[PDB]
């Protein structure tokens, strides 16, 4: 009764408009996310692509049981998510959460004192400033995650 | 009553103060302070907050106490609460939160009337100001004074300049408005 792709490599579902799994944060609190893997995405609505694709696809090979996925959610933009969804509609478990990640808020719905993982790529169009002012929002997200505190 | 509307222009580059007034005739040399539009708090340059980064270093609690006359106390807990990304939020606020509800504030009082209008009549000063401190729990920082004396003749305008904490025997014209830290409204 599972779904896979057609070369028996990964996990699979029927694809789905982007508000089949769209939640704000009273669902993602309401959904009990444990030992899951958060992605905090910096992206504006016109940046370049990067393939989040790439990031949920190991995720969710077909030797992993269906129980053992992890439940991949993506804390960031929500235009550039609608570009990524075309992609990652077909992966299963996954989740999408608009708004920036920097906002606490977001990492309180999203549980992030128990997601497995908490990735953080930024999608901006960088290195046209200065080198060492490329990666402050990765940098500053890095920062506000290890300066919370949780119950 | 179109001159009459108070109002205060905050000015991005601060030379532009000389064409909020007409009447000034200052030169146009004359620093940022000194100029009738921001003496008479009418002007406001950005450029002020430049030198709060002075005072900062050398007072460590300039800062802070600016903070507290300013933004309403703005406790750090607020900023926390900023922080988590929710808003501002909160509901009926249970009595004990509330005790902090009744702190200083800084206002104005007019001498015109009032229980303090005799000082207008032409007192000093420092009679005021022990005056109100030892009745009303009142600290009177400063005087808001007509630039000129409004008697129509002198100066039509009602446009009226600071003088930061006059001396003890400073007269007290009835016209004047006082600057004060009251307490419990
Ligand atoms: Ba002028």
């Amino acid at each position: 009764p599972r779904k896979f792709d057609s070369t028996g490599m990964f996990h699979w579902c029927p694809d789905r408009p982007l508000n089949d799994c769209l939640q704000d944060r009273s669902q993602a609190s309401a959904s009990g996310l444990r030992n899951h893997v958060v992605v905090c995405l910096f992206a504006d609505a016109a940046s370049p692509l990067i393939g989040l694709r790439n990031l949920v696809m190991p995720l969710r090979a077909s030797n992993f049981h269906y129980h053992e996925l992890k439940p991949t959610i993506i804390v960031g933009n929500l235009d550039y998510l609608h570009r990524e969804w075309k992609t990652l509609q077909n992966f299963p478990k996954l989740s999408i959460l608009p708004g920036s990640p920097l906002n606490r808020a977001n990492l309180r719905a999203v549980n992030i004192n128990l997601c497995d993982m908490c990735v953080i790529v930024s999608a901006k169009d960088r290195n046209m400033e200065d080198p060492n002012l490329v990666d402050k929002e990765a940098i500053l997200c890095s920062l506000n995650i290890k300066a919370m505190t949780f119950d | 009553a179109g001159a009459n509307v108070p109002l205060i222009t905050e000015l991005a580059n601060d030379s532009n103060v000389q064409f909020l007034d007409q009447d000034d005739d200052d030169d146009p040399d004359t620093e940022l302070y000194m100029t009738q539009p921001f003496a008479c708090g009418t002007a406001f340059a950005v450029s002020v907050l430049d030198s709060l980064m002075s005072t900062s270093y050398f007072n460590d609690n300039a800062l802070t106490l600016i903070r507290t006359l300013i933004t309403g106390g703005a406790t750090p807990e607020l900023e926390q609460i900023l922080a988590e990304g929710a808003g501002m939020r909160g509901g009926y606020c249970s009595p004990a939160v509330l005790a902090n509800r009744d702190r200083c504030r800084v206002a104005q009082i007019s001498l015109f009337d009032g229980p303090l209008a005799q000082f207008g009549q032409g007192g000093h000063y420092g009679e005021l100001f022990v005056y109100a401190l030892r009745h009303f729990g009142i600290l009177c920082i400063g005087l808001y004074r007509f630039r000129d004396t409004n008697e129509s003749v002198r100066s039509p305008s009602s446009k009226r300049y600071v003088i930061t904490n006059p001396p003890e025997d400073f007269p007290l014209l009835p016209t004047d408005q006082v600057y004060v830290l009251t307490y419990k409204q």
